[PDB]
């Protein structure tokens, strides 16, 4: 047998709600993005395994991240690094 | 974007229908280009026990010019009779072995078999290898999503 | 604004695309 | 080209397509006449609630 003693402020409670709601729905739509997201690049690749067949040398540049030169070796290309050349030569 | 996507994948199913296909419609398809279409059949799926890879990619009748893909043959069931054939693009069957090529001093090649690669050396088999053998550059753009803490 | 060379690979290097 | 056994083809013509067998006119057709496969990737995003 006891007296339960009730705070004044319904505020943080409402805080709440609203801390919830933005947040559910940003946690729903950002989810969706990501998911958006993943496909597409999954969906990429498919591109990306003609075009590596057009000219090894771009994409592979492209995708390892320096200037290679790039040629097809079956159902995979080898790379190698470019040296740089200055422009007055 | 995806808009402008398109625009390269009417380019794409150009070069490579059965890719294209297979990735656009779900399953895993053969695809032919009629025109301004692709005609499209479901593949037979194959158990890879069923499998076994033919040696040398010479050819004994034509000097000179012989298989740029490494020939198989394959039982459609265990109990099958076994078919001759060479492997294609990512993991398919091909019934004729059509796929010549004049021999070529230095011919070091890879092709997908299985989960993994085998590698060819001089038109003959050198050896198999796993996927993990072999370094890989990402083709995917990374985007790290956190939720809201609760 | 800077050019580069390089002579054909080897099949010493050899690299592929990540799967799905 | 040279002329092939088996010529069925569709072509993209006006809104729709016409369709021609072994190098012969055969028919006309409308885009709802062949199925579509999507190469978009959905995304559905939905706004808040006021």
């Amino acid at each position: 047998v006891e007296r339960i003693k009730t705070t004044s402020s319904i505020e943080f409670a409402r805080l709440q709600f609203t801390y919830n709601h933005i947040q559910r729905h940003v946690n729903d739509m950002l989810g969706r993005i990501a998911v958006a997201w993943c496909e597409l690049q999954n969906h990429e690749l498919t591109l990306w395994n003609e075009a590596r067949k057009l000219n090894p040398n771009a994409i592979a540049s492209a995708t390892v991240g320096r200037r290679a030169s790039a040629r097809m070796l079956g159902d995979v290309m080898a790379v190698s690094t470019c040296v740089p050349v200055a422009p007055d030569n | 974007l995806q808009n402008h996507e398109l625009t390269l994948w009417n380019e794409a199913r150009k070069l490579n229908p059965n890719a294209i296909a297979s990735a656009t419609v779900g399953r895993r398809a053969s695809a032919r280009m009629l025109g301004d279409v692709m005609a499209v059949s479901t593949c037979v799926p194959v158990a890879p026990d069923n499998v076994i890879v033919q040696n040398s990619m010479r050819v004994s009748s034509r000097p000179g010019t012989c298989y740029s893909r490494p020939l198989v043959s394959f039982r459609y069931e265990d109990q099958g009779p076994l078919i001759e054939g060479q492997l294609g693009e990512n993991n398919e069957l091909r019934l004729t072995r059509d796929a010549l090529e004049p021999c070529t001093v230095g011919h070091r090649r890879y092709f997908i078999f299985g989960g993994g690669y085998v590698y060819f050396e001089e038109y003959a088999y050198s050896h198999q290898l796993s996927r993990a053998d072999v370094t890989t550059v990402s083709t995917f753009i990374d985007l790290n999503i956190t939720m809201l803490e609760d | 604004a800077q050019f580069y060379v390089c002579p054909p690979p080897t099949g010493a290097t050899v690299v592929q695309f990540e799967q799905p």
